[PDB]
């Protein structure tokens, strides 16, 4: 015959967070460092 | 009327305090509150009718029948395989059910919501009816009836007052009931999350361990007689050699159950868990079609639909062809089956569960199909894990093969080390190595360079007039001369494999290649020996101090440490801090970890593990940010070794302490790193140059691919000013280890002297270039 | 009491027990004041009963109830209510024998407790204590006391007081169960979105963390809550502890985990949700953070225990807020810290849950929601780290394969050891000279393909050198002329070839000679086989890329042996392991701008290209040839009853499966062509494949410890002739005979066969000869 | 003094499994010759 009416699933309860931007030496040496790609 | 509100008041308390007998049931309070209100209404068979919802749509079904005074509890009580369903679109109670509210009809064949199926099932007619929800919280529980007054042919208004006030207190027990029972259904839900939870997290596994890890531990909270999984085959492409014979119309294009998605309908494991009796667990791989699972049409059927399927007397269904008897030998009846499906993240079917006849006798409500599906989407989820878990071995086994790849093409071949260790133009012996170690030792021996002649012990030395094949074997002889072959056993062969392999690990950029790596070396050997710093280490530590300079600068691509943190380079991103110096340290152990080029072959654990370290603070040390913060340490270090008089206190100061001799082994391996500087004044302009000319590849690369301003030193539009920039490298960095290291011993002296030397020289060229503008 | 208005009154409390929406205590109320006017007393109270910490408590909800007294006045708010351990006071003591007192002279009792007298001023003497007792657990106890007109109360006073908590036990009940559903439910939801959360995707702590806190704050019931993250950091690098070591700064002091790690919050994410909610993520909070204010996430850090405190402020060691701390008026006023724990039982974080929403202090069930919460989260950090090992396997493997490629490809020298554009076009420093010069220049200096017999069938190649090979390939490329056609740039080619050279290994049999043979052979099939009719140039340029590199970096090892020693390309390839490894590190190839002969061409060109590659390269083991044999003898078959030739042409190139199929047949004569060489070609070539399966045999016997085939076996040397005739009529026999039939033009081909399997008897009919004596 | 606190709960969800040991084309004459050369 036919079968039996079923329910579908309920997939709209979970089919779709602030915060997550940022969430993933001398005094003296410091420029000459720079200078030389030390750093 | 006094008598009759007290009884009525005593009989009520009484109803009341039924509930409160543990481990009863509340249709016993549900059957003496309708066998009290007959009496009161002057009634017979009452009835409660429970309400349940299966796939969605509701339904009404029977649990009291027949009450009348007097009767006995047990006969009264309708079993699940006795009780009668209706939806609710059909009979009385649907209505009532639907509607929410009394409905009392006194004349039952004015009424199009009759149907007459109890009144033939039993033989009983039927001539008037009052019908009542039991409703809280806008859900009907229960719908209550009072059937043919006896003695009148109409139930009046205050007989629903009555009605009224008696299913009030009726209400009251079924809302307890009601309440305990939906507790129940959460907390077996949440710890069925919760212990589903901890098997899937607990290892890393296939979709199959996985999925029974899960199983087999919420297997206590499905409370179902036997159930089972089958899984589904997910490959969704063809081989073309297996399109071939479809495409040429040699075997005909299949035609059958589909996965919605597109895919074969085949079942390729099935897990059978039974738990009515002795607790057996089977796994059928390769199922065949008369596997008592998929004799019905209905795993097929949630394969092909995606549907969730809850069927209540299952064989008297005419379209899936259940089992009528019992499955197998011992005796099991199929009688009521719920089927979900598990989802994929594409939203593909990846096996379906099955799930039969409940441990009571009931059938599937509504909140079984609740807790199974939040269980078939927790698997679902960890769907993702399973994915992870393949993915992982497919990146593993990738990276073995392209190191394995690698390791092949760097290696020296039989014919690079024939060239050095010339085992047959000497003596006259086959390709296969049958030769005593000492025959190989004395014959490499005199094959290598002088150490005493190319001035292999002295700071002036210039690698120049020497081809990279020389430089191989120059290596080998000061492997050879600060004697650790024969102490700690090594193999002839495997040094040279080792040194052939380092050499060609270098890449042939134009400073940091293999020149550089040897320049670095033999300046490590100089310090131990000419320096007389060897008195500070044992044998153990010159070895892996060595061995640890020559491939300092391994595999070197030309690029310093910024370029690889702003191109975003899988260095920068594997190693944080140090990174060129951390994938040098690497590589080299990477090559030591072979036993054909393990150079540390035949030494002892411990030895090992302090040869391991050595390496690690020797290549790390040259870092130079590390030398900047280290240099302080060091000068405190010197400073407190100059004030003794004794040379054998001062080395007794330095030993006793590891952290001093790690200190002075990094600065040393600093002082060897910029050792070019200390070079005559030929030597050190060529490398200079060199030097200035790898700095003005990576400037323009970086301003061609990065798009940004290189610093003068690596411009090479500003290469006029490579005099004037070379005496600030000259008065800022390697003046400080070099001047300390003539401080702490006055044999390091002439490496200073050279460097005072060449910073004549480049403001000889700087100030003429300030006479040029 | 009458009958009549006992009736009355119990009618009364059942309707009030009807609650029908409203609060417990309303009710409670009620009947507690009902209670007064039936005992003759005064002051009836209730002590709601908790526990925190694993200490159960009892606490005031109602006092003073008296007949008749307006609720407001009675109700005690969370702000107000007091506070006794089950230790102290006899009601303390009724919860936990859980039974009935009844004591005169409560000044002579051992449990009595004054501290609510002198805090109220109220003097008692005579009570009534009875705790409602549900499921083992004690929900409320009932006081009534100070007998009025009378001592010692009554028996019929209890009898009527035990009446009445009957009520008040319904009305508990009810609330509790809901309020325990509730709970679960709750704590249900917090699982699944968990779940959903963290099945998302792949992350590291912070973002796991913040998604499953944030998503589940809904149901945590707390006015704030945040989490602070520890340093993971175990060990510390050898220059950071060469400070510690030297003595020069003092160790660390102060608090450490129970691992031994110092307590450092690197992050800390605030969630705000009394007001306007926020999300505060501080990076490396300072020590005035107001979680961090107190000590307790410091506690929590060093201890490990779950912290439940009432009225924070009140305490004594914590050094809690008193005021408010944000500037909004925000007072904390309950606080409950627990910690997350990694699989070693390590705390890597500790969370932090203020003030409820209700107001009431955090009992059992709030303890109970948060550490299933943190339990969670703390198995879920299986998912981080399989997250950082995947980065670290991804980068490794980049590197590796990078390495592998500046291993691989040929220098610049060697490209200009074949196009020497320099000692010809006087440049030397850059190839800026035009396309055409390029092409002239090499088409000078390759060999002529007639001399050198490459359009041969007999072709050996073993008077030319390796470099020789590689010049030829190049001179087989350019005479298909492709590389004008499709515009392939003459140094990319020549690298490429280079490369493909410099991929194939030493081995004995497989090696770069094995590659060119099948590539020139495949050449010749092409033009002196006439089999180019069926192809276009694309197709052509494809094939003969695809012949050169068909058995490129083979190990010289069988797949038995990939899977019987279970390699990494086993794991990695399920089926036609090492086929699918030579068709991979082709691609690989192709994927170099530098390498790429296929740059000139369009999206489906290219797509062509690397499925005729895939078809060619996975086509040349024998297995599927032994499978797919059938198909080929029927388009040959077919193709023989055509009248005329181009009938023939168009039969084959309407379908692609057909010429995909005889492509398919055309690799796999190649790969087995040194069969139908001269018999000077193949006994030398027969026996470099017999010595290579030798060794192959002698790894089986040695590694994987298992006797290996007679044709693996060097004890069955003398066995070699024969095997190879069976070789003759069971594998190669059928694809000669067949293309034979096909082409006429390949005649000779199969004819050299059938010479050699003559010479293959005749060299067993000796050996038959020799084991007959 | 601080204090007392609860104790962590881990020995209930601390907790092998039945099952879990499996759980992880030519013609006739054929299927002797293809073993001989190594063709599987
Ligand atoms: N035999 C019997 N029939 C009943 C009893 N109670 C109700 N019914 C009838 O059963 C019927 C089922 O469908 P309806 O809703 O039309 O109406 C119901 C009544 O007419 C009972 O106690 N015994
Ligand atoms: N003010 C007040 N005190 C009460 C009331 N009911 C009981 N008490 C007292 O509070 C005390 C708390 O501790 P106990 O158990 O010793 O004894 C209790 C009685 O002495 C009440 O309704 N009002
Ligand atoms: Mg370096
Ligand atoms: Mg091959
Ligand atoms: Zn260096
Ligand atoms: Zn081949």
């Amino acid at each position: 015959k036919g079968p039996p009416k079923f329910k579908q699933r309920q997939t709209r309860q979970f089919k779709s967070i602030p915060g997550m931007e940022g969430l993933g030496f001398n005094h003296l040496e410091l420029h000459e460092l720079a200078q030389y790609g030390i750093i | 009327s006094e008598l009759t509100q007290v009884e009525e008041s005593a009989l009520c308390l009484e109803l009341l305090w039924t509930v409160q007998e543990e481990g009863g049931t509340p249709e016993q309070g549900v059957h003496r509150a309708l066998q009290r209100l007959a009496h009161l209404l002057q009634a017979d068979r009452c009835s409660m009718f429970l309400c349940r919802s299966r796939n969605g749509i509701p339904e009404v079904a029977s649990r009291l029948l027949d009450v009348t005074p007097t009767s006995k509890f047990e006969d009264n009580l309708v079993g699940p395989d006795k009780e009668v369903v209706f939806p609710l679109d059909i009979g009385i109670v649907g209505w009532a059910a639907h509607t929410k509210k009394t409905h009392n009809v006194p004349d039952v064949k004015k009424n199009s919501h009759f149907s007459d199926f109890m009144d033939k099932q039993t033989g009983y007619v039927t001539k008037n009816l009052l019908a009542t929800p039991i409703v809280v919280g806008k859900e009907v529980l229960a719908v209550i009836m009072a059937v043919n007054k006896v003695n009148a042919s109409e139930f009046s208004k205050q007989d629903e007052e009555v009605f009224s006030k008696y299913l009030n207190f009726v209400s009251i027990i079924l809302r307890l009931h009601h309440t305990s029972y939906m507790y129940n259904i959460e907390s077996r839900r949440s710890q069925i999350l919760m212990w589903s939870a901890n098997k899937v997290f607990e290892e890393l596994t296939d979709v199959e361990r996985q999925f029974h890890k899960a199983l087999y531990t919420v297997r206590s909270y499905l409370n179902c007689e036997r159930y089972s999984i089958g899984l589904l085959d997910m490959t969704k492409e063809k081989e073309f050699y297996d399109e071939w014979p479809i495409k040429l119309g040699e075997v005909e294009p299949y035609k059958g159950p589909k996965t919605p998605d597109g895919r074969e309908v085949n079942f390729y494991k099935i897990i059978d868990y039974i738990l009515h009796g002795k607790e057996e667990i089977k796994v059928i791989p390769t199922p065949p079609a008369d596997h008592w699972t998929l004799i019905s049409g209905l795993p097929t059927y949630v394969a092909e639909n995606g549907f969730i399927c809850n069927m209540m007397n299952a064989p008297a269904d005419e379209y899936f062809t259940f089992q009528k008897g019992p499955v197998d030998e011992t005796g099991w009846v199929i009688k009521n089956v719920l089927s979900l499906p598990i989802v994929n993240k594409k939203e593909d079917i990846v096996g379906v569960a099955t799930f039969y006849n409940r441990k009571d006798g009931k059938p599937f409500d509504e909140h079984d199909e609740y807790i199974t599906e939040t269980l078939t989407q927790f698997l679902g989820w960890s769907l993702l894990n399973t994915d992870t878990y393949d993915k992982m071995n497919k990146l593993e086994n990738r990276k073995d093969i392209a190191q394995e790849m690698l390791m092949n093409q760097t290696k020296a071949t039989p014919e690079e080390i024939k060239s050095i260790l010339k085992f047959q133009e000497k003596l006259n012996v086959d390709v296969i190595d049958d030769c005593e170690e000492k025959q190989l030792v004395a014959i490499l021996k005199e094959d290598l360079p002088d150490p005493r002649s190319a001035e292999l012990y002295e700071f002036r030395f210039s690698d120049f007039p020497l081809t990279e094949h020389g430089l191989i074997k120059c290596g080998i002889r000061l492997f050879f001369e600060i004697n650790v072959v024969e102490k700690f056993k090594v193999p002839v062969e495997v040094l040279t494999r080792w040194m052939y392999t380092v050499r060609k690990g270098y890449r042939a950029v134009t400073y940091h290649n293999w020149r550089h790596g040897f320049n670095v070396g033999q300046t490590m050997f100089t310090l131990l020996m000419t320096g007389r710093l060897k008195k500070y280490y044992t044998d153990l530590e010159a070895f892996a101090m060595l061995a640890a300079a020559f491939c300092h600068d391994i595999d070197h691509r030309g690029t310093n440490n910024l370029y690889q943190m702003k191109s975003t380079s899988p260095l920068a991103r594997l190693h944080g801090s140090s990174i060129l110096e951390r994938h040098h340290l690497e590589y080299s152990k990477t090559l030591l970890q072979d036993e054909s080029l393990n150079i540390f072959q035949n030494l002892n654990k411990r030895q090992f593990e302090t040869v391991i370290h050595l390496f690690e603070v020797a290549i790390i040390a040259t870092d130079l940010a590390l030398y900047f913060k280290k240099r302080t340490m060091f000068q405190k270090i010197v400073d407190a070794c100059e004030q003794m008089q004794t040379e054998e206190e001062a080395i007794k100061y330095v030993t006793v302490d590891p952290t001093k001799k790690e200190i002075i082994m990094a600065m040393m391996m600093t002082a060897c790193d910029l050792s070019a500087i200390t070079k005559p004044w030929e030597v050190q302009s060529q490398v200079a140059l060199m030097v200035a000319n790898e700095f003005w590849e990576q400037g323009d690369l970086e301003r061609t691919v990065l798009q940004q301003q290189p610093i003068p030193m690596m411009d090479r539009n500003k290469r006029d000013e490579l005099p004037k920039l070379q005496v600030g490298f000259i008065d800022f960095v390697c003046t400080f280890v070099y001047k300390e290291f003539s401080r702490f011993h006055k044999e390091i002296t002439p490496m200073l002297s050279g460097l005072q030397n060449n910073r004549v020289e480049w403001k000889s060229l700087a100030d003429e270039y300030d006479a040029k503008m």
